[PDB]
DNA sequence: TTTTTTCGATCGTATGTTGTAACTATCTC
DNA sequence: GAGATAGTTACAACATACGATCG
């Protein structure tokens, strides 16, 4: 079982699967990294009983089957030590693998891979493929909307759905909703699923620049994705998730055309003396005219005026400046509608050039 | 290695001075007083220098053996002073006094200031080193019977007429505070530059401020001094010391006297002090606490202690003072009526 | 727009200040035998004058004619530190910035000399809240004080405070205002007020305030406001009854004088103000048992119970001790049967009732 | 719809204000006199009404009429502070920020001279919950307070306040209302409300308040809705009067008479009714309790069950103690 | 009071006033940079207690004297998110500043200016004027050398020494001593004081490469530096400074004249590879000979032998390496020239051109 | 010539270390 | 003269140690 490995080729993906492991094993194997070689390939493996992270890197010189269990602290350890450039070769003697650094060996213990807790068959319902540009897109439009800690555990993820054609992604906390939806060009059965924050950021961070398309496949009960030379695996929350249709107003009587910039100038210049723990707003929507106040604990007061397309009557509307400015932020376009019916009701979000994405906030009441 | 006493430390300082200097006690005032005058005599010799550092292993040891081994650019005979963890060395900090001990020259002068090491502290490689060229000072607070010495001794010093009453008012007042005596002799004679402490003059200018420990109160309750004893339990009380330890204390003490009554009938008590391994200077106190008390007493002693236990832990009460309180006078010759013990 | 008290009378002079004679004249002759200690440490109870005499202090060190023991009062440095606008004179309040990025910049700021003033006073007040590393860099500056810079330390409980901060600082200890004192004061302030006032009001105001001026003083401002502009002994007596907290040991008195009527109004007392039933008997088994050690040993008592320890020294002297065992089994089984009975102030009623009238019959073997 | 009676009928002037007539009178001599101090505590029970005073005292300090005992309650500023707006009234929720870092933030901004208002006034609730951190930077800040700045506190528990705040402050005790005030309080809002009642559902009412008039207000509306609109003795007796009928007295009289077919009888009729035993238990206990009372003082039973009286004084000549 | 400027000429002078305030000041009135409009100008000032900023603005529109505070942080972000090339109308109403930019409008509570402090005023002792390139010049020479945070304060500030026609820096920090000196080129008396860290980057911060002239006036106790439009006082740290002059050596018999770039370079090499800390370098130098060793307990002695212009008597000197790699730094030249009396003394080095800088330092005791 | 105290669950203050995002400076196009 | 890449500073989140209250 000789394999020869090189030191720039292994550097990465060491790192990447090594990330996920901490410090506080929680079990005696779980520490240990699953190395295993397949025809002309060999398959680094390590999860923390909630996510797994596989590595794969091509081999040229001629070998034979086998998987085993190599602590990672020394691993990393070793292949830091040894000098830039070095050519690691690596055999399976008994017990104890052998690790022959130029004159240096060194026999490193070695734990059996059936006891490895890494899944062996996966059975996709539905699996597509997409380039990382859209993913990415979906995923930066519609994270910053995801509950962080909350009763309603189903609140602390995202939802997605594919529904003929389409990729959807929802995100919600209880005062704020972003739905995204997206063509694909394949037709996939209509299937809902919920995604928690730790697959969705781990998603986000190992995913780069669109290079090559990730595939996607999901299951009964995980979701497995395959970018380039990785492949991660998580699980599903599957606590149900409100419908977003419902949660989007009913025919929005009220509509207001703006520019992006101005009214996110707009917000940020009256977010300075905003109430710091609240930060809260008030606009008074007129004919062709927005007016934004501002107070502030300390009895200080801002106010602001704007002109917009608007010919409605006149409303008065309490916000939480900080939400709209995240949407603002994250619609990242030129003209910007806002479709309201009254002073109790939520206010939606879309942008004029297209639909593709919509944002709802509910007002605050005071 | 050179054992002297803070009282003959002038003395050898005047004849010479040494590589480096121990300082190890409880007491803070005789420690920072040896630590002044050590000082106060490098500096006439020509230690201009004065460095500091708290022995700590979050503490760098870079810097001090940095500085140990760089010499100044316009100053010579730096000073050194290190100040020991209170529960005292560890491995790593021998390891490093060790690598410390090398470092030392002529002009570094070193001075350790700490709490007293226990006989395995003691027992080190860098102390074994350094004991050929070292001093060490003992500083140990003196007795309630020593300290009446000891305060006649100061304010002799400072020229300060006092009488044998305001001796002893001084030293109930400030029983085992010698830092609190101090600032006292000062104040009074900061008050009168006649200096004729008269017994009225300390008595109103004085506060209560003793410090004591369990075994005080214990050995308190051994001798029957009941107001003593009570002293003793209201400033344990005020200067809030868990009374876990205090019952811990007891416990042992009155455990082993009662053995020693129920087995004192068949067996000379000398033997029986052999067999228990008991502190030569405690016999006579052990014998005269045994005789003074029966049988009847030291089970209804036991009996309040476990209630006292009980209710301690299972009801989390707060009345766990006032039932030592009571535990102390049963203990004292007195009749306690018995209905609290609860029989 | 009449002022506080406390507020508007404050000590001037080390002849305004009440009591605390052994810490003034101490530092009257140190002042005048040019005796300067590099830190000073007041320590005391509540209302006793820390600041004052701290505030006191400053303004005789940095007085313009001299190192004076008595503030002249009336130079421009005087005047600035009064007003607490003086440029040397630095108020540190450790209570609002114990963190130590704050404590640094005015231990870093001791090193520029004074700008007018002879020392660059730095009072420290509410010292015992700093953080451990605030205390090391304050041991720091006190190991290497310059000759132009004093510190003036204020704190209730120096306990908090670690051995060396207190070993390289001198103490004054300030001792409780007497009841004499306390009165004498009110009443020479009432007199400068123009305002009406009885002697048995200055005296109930005097034992009410515990020791504590502040506390006499903020009473004296209740008791005019309730009596219209004066300080009546029905106004005072009505404040004192309303406020009362010592039912338990009325209850207790009463039930050795074997007195319903005035057992069952401070019962009726105590459920006015709502104090906790339970409460109301651990208290009362407390101040028997202490009672009965009193009666074994009279050092039973110390400053705890300073504030009604004669009362509870009488009681000891006059009740036999059975009778006070009898009273203790008495309430503890009343305490024991308190939880099953319908409410909590029907079964003190029935315990408080049983030991005054019916005697529990001891079990025979 | 109907907004809840706690909340609707909040004294807004201090004619309004039941009982506690001595901190009343004290605030008016105060006001009046112009010695107005920079520090009120208010302790006591619940529901006594500590926070409708501070309000109160918030309103005559800061009333464009100037300061006076008796505000008008119809400028402005009243009405601002009525409807909890005015600017000039910071109020603290004390049990959520108990972290000394906003207690240094506000003490930070104490010095800015107030908008509107002639003061600033801080009214702190639950100030039993602050940290020890919190209390001692406060400390300074209540010893020499700017003229323009005014603290109000309020809390049920000023046991484990450190003693420096208490003798910093005004302390000012509100007592539990007696019976006959909350009867009287609850009688007038039912006629203002406009609601049928009866006396004996009152009395019931009032003598389970216990104290607490909040409490009263909230049994008169679980009566109200009990009851379908109407206060009816038997709608109170379902809830809360369960106890306290003659079934009980029968059996303790048949118990002294040792009238074992009589005590069996008022059992089995007591079965047929559905009585709770524990309650029946607890109203035999009472009512011996009582008796005993009535044999130490004559003055021991009040009208509240006059309608026993004379059986209950029976009972106290024949049975020895 | 009100005024009217532009927010392009405001930009620069808050900036330059709100550098050093920050944090949670002592005295809330020390955070509120004070305004003051009268004789046609406006003056902004901001204190900490120990330095005073102020700067000066010319009115070009109708105004009313007047004074105020404002504070700086609010002040300064409404300044800066205003849109480019707007003006801002400033008013003062009751207790409070209005501030308006076209149709935005904004309000701040202020405090009175009365009660603000004011720094007393001195008569200087020795007033002149020097250009900025010769005191960036001293800075940069004299900076290095200070210490960082020592228990001999007077030992963190740096002294300025003022000679007939010379000016001279010195700064040390109890093991190394550097000495800068030019030519004011303007006869003054001669007097030493000693500026504190603080006080020495504000002012190096100050200058911006310009070649308005600088006016530096010295007190009894206080420092004040005009630079163009901008003010700045600062106090001066009371102590005794030791003197440089006996420190520098009487006569060093033994001389050395090396290549600064090749010793520069050997030195980071010898750093590099000897990266672990504690202990020093030893340096062998014999007849046109050097030979520069780790002084590791166990590391291997990757001893390094370099060519120099040297042929007196040989010795062997230990040295901290960081010392006399900044010193190679901070003395940026082709050439340099080191000068000793024995293996126990302090070995001075300077340019072989110019005599100007001087470092002396002491070597590693072993 | 030497002796070391109950335990579980919850709340608050202060300091130090690491990682990510936002803003600034320098080199090459 | 402007844009892209690399480096520095500031803010938020996590981890460790110490102290206090009530059941
Ligand atoms: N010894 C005293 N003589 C006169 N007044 C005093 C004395 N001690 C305290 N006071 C009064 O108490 C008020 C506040 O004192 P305070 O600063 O609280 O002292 P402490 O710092 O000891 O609490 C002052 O206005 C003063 O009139
Ligand atoms: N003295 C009173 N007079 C009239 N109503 C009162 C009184 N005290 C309390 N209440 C009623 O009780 C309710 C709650 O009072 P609250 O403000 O909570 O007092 P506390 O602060 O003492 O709990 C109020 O809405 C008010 O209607
Ligand atoms: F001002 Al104080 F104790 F109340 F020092
Ligand atoms: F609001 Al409260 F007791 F004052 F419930
Ligand atoms: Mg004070
Ligand atoms: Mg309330
Ligand atoms: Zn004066
Ligand atoms: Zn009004």
């Amino acid at each position: 079982m000789k394999f020869t490995v090189e030191r720039e080729h292994l550097l990465k993906p060491l790192q990447q699967v090594s990330g996920p492991l901490g410090g506080r094993p929680t079990l005696p194997i779980l520490g240990n990294l699953l190395l295993q070689v397949a025809d002309g390939t060999l398959s680094l493996t390590g999860t923390d009983l909630e996510m797994e992270m596989v590595a794969r890197v091509a081999l040229v010189q001629p070998h034979e089957p086998g998987a085993t269990t190599v602590p990672a602290r020394k691993f990393f350890d070793i292949c830091r030590g040894l000098p830039e450039g070095a050519e690691i070769a690596v055999q399976l003697e008994g017990e104890r693998m052998l690790v022959r650094s130029g004159r240096s060996r060194f026999s490193l213990s070695t734990l059996p891979a059936a006891d490895f807790p890494n899944l062996d068959d996966w059975q996709s319902e539905v699996e597509f493929t997409l380039p990382q540009a859209t993913m990415k897109r979906l995923i930066e439009a519609t994270q910053f909307s995801m509950a962080h800690q909350d009763v309603r555990y189903y609140l602390n993820g995202m939802l997605f759905e594919t529904e003929g054609e389409e990729l959807r992604t929802v995100a919600t906390d209880g005062h704020r909703l972003a739905v995204c939806s997206m063509p694909i060009g394949q037709s996939l059965p209509s299937h809902s699923v919920i995604v928690p924050r730790k697959g969705v950021i781990e998603l986000m961070r190992m995913l780069d620049g669109g290079d090559n398309p990730l595939r996607v496949q999901i299951g009964s009960n995980n979701i497995r994705a395959h970018v380039g030379d990785f492949i991660f695996t998580s699980k599903l929350v599957d606590g149900r998730f409100p419908d977003y249709r419902r949660v989007l107003p009913k025919n929005p009587d009220k509509h207001l055309e703006a520019g992006c910039d101005l009214l996110k100038q707009a917000f940020a210049r009256a977010a300075i003396l905003s109430n710091e723990k609240f930060r809260g707003v008030r606009l008074y929507v007129s004919e062709n005219q927005l007016k934004i106040t501002a107070n502030n604990p300390e009895q200080e007061e801002a106010e602001e005026i704007l002109d917009v397309t608007y010919s409605g009557a006149e409303m008065e509307i309490g916000f939480n400046v900080s939400y709209v400015l995240d949407v603002l932020n994250a619609l990242k376009c030129e003209n910007v509608r806002m479709m309201l019916t009254d002073s109790v009701s939520s206010v939606q979000i879309e942008d004029a050039a297209s639909q593709s994405a919509a944002y709802v906030v509910m007002p605050m009441r005071l | 290695m050179i054992r002297l006493y803070p009282e003959q430390l002038r003395a050898q300082l005047n004849e010479g001075l040494r590589a480096a200097y121990l300082l190890l006690g409880n007491d803070p005032l005789l420690l920072q007083e040896s630590q002044d005058a050590v000082r106060q005599v490098a500096a006439a010799q020509g230690f201009e220098e004065h460095h500091t550092f708290s022995i700590d292993p979050n503490t760098d040891w870079n810097a001090i053996f940095s500085l140990c081994q760089a010499m100044s650019l316009f100053a010579s005979r730096q000073t050194l002073l290190l100040l020991l963890p209170e529960n005292g060395p560890n491995a790593a900090i021998n390891e490093q006094l060790l690598t410390l001990t090398g470092l030392l020259h002529d002009d570094l002068l070193l001075i350790v200031r700490g709490n007293k090491l226990s006989k395995a502290q003691e027992n080190a490689a860098w102390f074994t080193a350094l004991a050929n060229r070292s001093v060490q000072v003992t500083c140990q607070t003196p007795e309630q019977a020593q300290l009446p010495r000891w305060v006649a001794a100061r304010a002799k010093q400072l020229n300060l007429e006092l009488d044998d009453a305001a001796n002893q008012v001084l030293c109930y007042c400030y029983e085992g505070n010698l830092l609190a005596l101090a600032q006292a002799l000062e104040r009074l004679s900061l008050l009168w530059p006649d200096g004729k402490l008269t017994l009225p003059r300390v008595e109103q200018a004085v506060n209560d401020a003793a410090h004591f420990t369990p075994f005080h109160w214990v050995d308190a309750l051994l001798m029957g001094k009941s107001k003593r004893a009570l002293h003793i339990l209201q400033q344990l009380r005020l200067e809030g010391s868990e009374p876990v330890i205090l019952l811990r204390t007891l416990q042992r003490e009155l455990l082993l006297l009662v053995n020693l009554k129920r087995q004192s009938a068949h067996t000379p008590l000398r033997a029986l002090f052999d067999k228990h391994r008991v502190w030569q200077n405690r016999r006579g106190m052990m014998g005269e606490a045994l005789n003074r008390l029966s049988q009847t007493q030291l089970r209804q002693a036991v009996q309040l202690l476990t209630r006292t236990e009980l209710t301690l832990k299972q009801d989390y009460g707060q009345s766990v003072w006032a039932e030592l309180e009571g535990l102390s006078l049963l203990l004292c010759h007195k009749p306690l009526a018995d209905v609290f013990i609860d029989g | 727009s009449y002022q506080v008290l406390a507020r508007k009378w404050r000590p001037q002079t080390f002849a305004d200040v009440v009591g605390q004679e052994h810490v003034l004249t101490a530092l009257a002759n140190g002042l005048s035998l040019g005796r300067i200690h590099h830190a000073y440490l007041f320590s005391g109870t509540r209302g006793v004058g820390k600041t004052s005499i701290a505030r006191l202090l400053a303004k005789g060190l940095n007085c313009e004619t001299g190192i004076t023991a008595t503030p002249c009062g009336v130079c421009d440095n005087c005047r600035e530190i009064e007003q607490g606008r003086f440029v040397d004179l630095i108020e540190i309040d450790a209570a609002s910035r114990t963190k130590v990025e704050d404590t640094r910049d005015l231990l870093d700021n001791v090193q520029y000399a004074p700008a007018r003033g002879r020392f660059k006073v730095y009072l420290i007040d509410e010292v015992h809240m700093l953080s451990r590393h605030s205390f090391n860099a304050l041991l720091k500056t006190l190991e290497e004080p310059p000759e132009h810079v004093k510190f003036l330390l204020a704190t209730t409980d120096p306990q908090k405070l670690p051995v060396t901060i207190l070993s390289r600082c001198l103490q004054f200890h300030l001792k409780a205002l007497d009841v004499e004192q306390i009165r004498h004061q009110l009443e020479h302030i009432l007199n400068e007020e123009h305002i009406a006032h009885e002697p048995r009001a200055l005296q109930l105001l005097a034992r009410a305030a515990e020791g504590s001026l502040r506390d006499a003083l903020s009473l004296t401002d209740q008791a005019i406001a309730s009596g219209d502009g004066q300080v009546s002994t029905q106004a005072v007596s009505a404040m004192l009854g309303t406020l009362d907290d010592d039912q338990a040991l009325s209850l207790v008195e009463a039930m050795v004088e074997a007195n319903g009527e005035r057992v069952m109004a401070l019962i009726n007392e105590a459920a006015a103000r709502g104090i906790e039933w339970e409460a109301l008997l651990v208290e009362m088994l407390g101040l028997l048992h202490r009672i009965a050690m009193v009666q074994l040993s009279p050092a039973a008592l110390g400053n705890d119970m300073a504030a009604i320890e004669l009362r509870m020294r009488e009681l000891a002297r006059t009740i036999p001790p059975t009778d006070i065992q009898l009273y203790y089994q008495t309430l503890l089984i009343g305490r024991k049967e308190l939880p099953y009975a319908p409410d909590r102030r029907m079964g003190v009623e029935m315990t408080l009732l049983r030991a005054l009238a019916f005697h529990p019959r001891m079990p025979l073997p």
